[PDB]
């Protein structure tokens, strides 16, 4: 595994935020795009885009680390990363642009590895990452989502995050009023 | 929470919330948002994204 | 007992999303004017 | 309109009562049976099975009263009645018992009335009588139903209830546990 | 509220829950309840009802 | 802020019983045995 290369496009999402158990998110058209090539060693890493110049490039960025996370839930290794990306999903602004950055380098990870693990698998890391399925969920199931957060282990807490697809209508539009 | 610009599109029949955290407000609908309140907006500073709902993840191989 | 103003509406939102787009106002519709108790 | 009768079958009802503002209800296979027939006049007034013995019989009853205020939305009038009830659901058990009374009285005087009234009048309407519309969508409607009250009036409050079916997989099934 | 029927049958897998005001407890399934459930409840004056999702008001003129 | 014990999970009902019956416990489970904040 040298020279190995995947592309990974990652929805972002919304979702209403309330004091229900039971959240709903929904995946929208606006993209990051990571590409992640397998180099002879090292670490680097680009971002375009939303961050560009922002974010320190190297092993510190959210994708990185959800690469490497993803690489160890595949039971992988490589011998080092070449990281870039594209980001057109505005940052901070409450269009779910972290938990795309974590569910694109899970996603990656797998990809790299020949696709060893399941959906509910990538939603439960990645949601990890934020501690919350919200964003995440819906990034990797695409369309809208419910999920939730059971507290089920032994062990105890351990967070078990659930998500179930739901299919939207075709005519069902988004319009996001995004404040500078 | 509770941002002005959902309110003043709720008060005129428009499915709009905060979104996540905020500070976007975002409309649902089955017919666009006329461009008068698109472009009102616009002058106030805000970015507007008319969206469709999106697949999942997609990863390919090069 | 308790009262509140802030209710959770995904349940409208899922038959809005699925069904009904004519819902998606109420399926928003996270504060009420009248108290819920 | 003397000797038109007719025959309503009402389903019971089940709803997980919670914290939330939407309920669901979901309309269960036991039935109260109302026959109504267009007598001469006066009111005749009989109840068998469930609250048999039970209950007056008169225009004190909920059905008749049900099937009082149908006649007046149908806006319509009969010169008397002859109502017998048939009951299989069980009584003050969470089984919609009243609920379903309610729906097949407005439903009855809709039949004689030759069915002017809308679905959501009929809802309405019967939810009115317990105040919410938990249980009456749901033997309106049949299948599993998700209702709310909206406090939107001018001329508040005016509850007006609303409810809307979803479509439960065949193979689902209800068992209920009656303490006697 | 809670039930005692309730909680037995969930910590045995059923989704149980109090229809209503109860006393009454509701299970959902796609299997039917094992006899020795149900016989054990009726024993102690429970009556067992297995039912199905029903239809919407019929109305029939005579 | 508040926690609490019982919730609500219409939500989940509605999914489990329009296409998931396995999620039929899930939404049912109206009582945590961890408060929700």
């Amino acid at each position: 595994n040298v020279g190995r290369k995947v592309t990974v496009t990652v929805p972002g999402s919304s979702a209403n935020l309330g004091p229900g158990f039971d959240t709903l998110g929904l995946a929208l058209s606006v993209y990051d795009t990571v590409e992640v090539e397998i180099i002879p060693s090292g670490l680097e890493v680009e971002v375009f885009g939303e961050g560009q110049g922002e974010v320190p490039l190297d092993g510190s960025h959210l994708v990185v680390k959800a690469i490497r996370a993803g690489l160890k839930a595949a039971d992988a290794e490589v011998p080092g990363l070449r990281v870039v990306c594209h980001n057109n999903i505005p940052q901070s602004r409450g269009l779910g642009s972290s938990a795309a950055a974590a569910v694109a380098g899970v996603a990656a990870a797998n990809g790299l590895a020949d696709f060893p693990l399941t959906q509910e698998q990538i939603v439960q890391l990645s949601s990890a990452f934020e501690g919350h399925p919200d964003n995440a969920a819906a990034s990797v199931l695409g369309g809208a989502v419910v999920s939730w957060t059971n507290l089920s282990i032994d062990g105890k807490s351990q967070p078990q995050y659930a998500a179930v697809p739901l299919e939207v209508q075709d005519n069902i539009r988004a319009t996001a009023l995004v404040p500078n | 929470l509770t941002s002005e610009w959902v309110n003043r599109l709720r008060n005129r029949g428009y499915a709009a919330y905060l979104s996540g955290a905020g500070p976007t407000a975002m409309v649902l609908s089955t017919e666009p948002i006329p461009d008068k309140v698109l472009e009102d907006a616009r002058e106030s500073g805000i970015k507007v994204l008319e969206l469709e709902v999106a697949g999942p993840v997609k990863v390919e191989v090069n | 007992i308790d009262a509140r103003f802030n209710v959770s509406r995904v349940a409208v939102m899922i038959v809005a999303l699925q069904q009904r787009p004519d819902l998606l106002w109420e399926g928003t519709r996270d504060r009420l004017h009248q108290p819920y108790r």
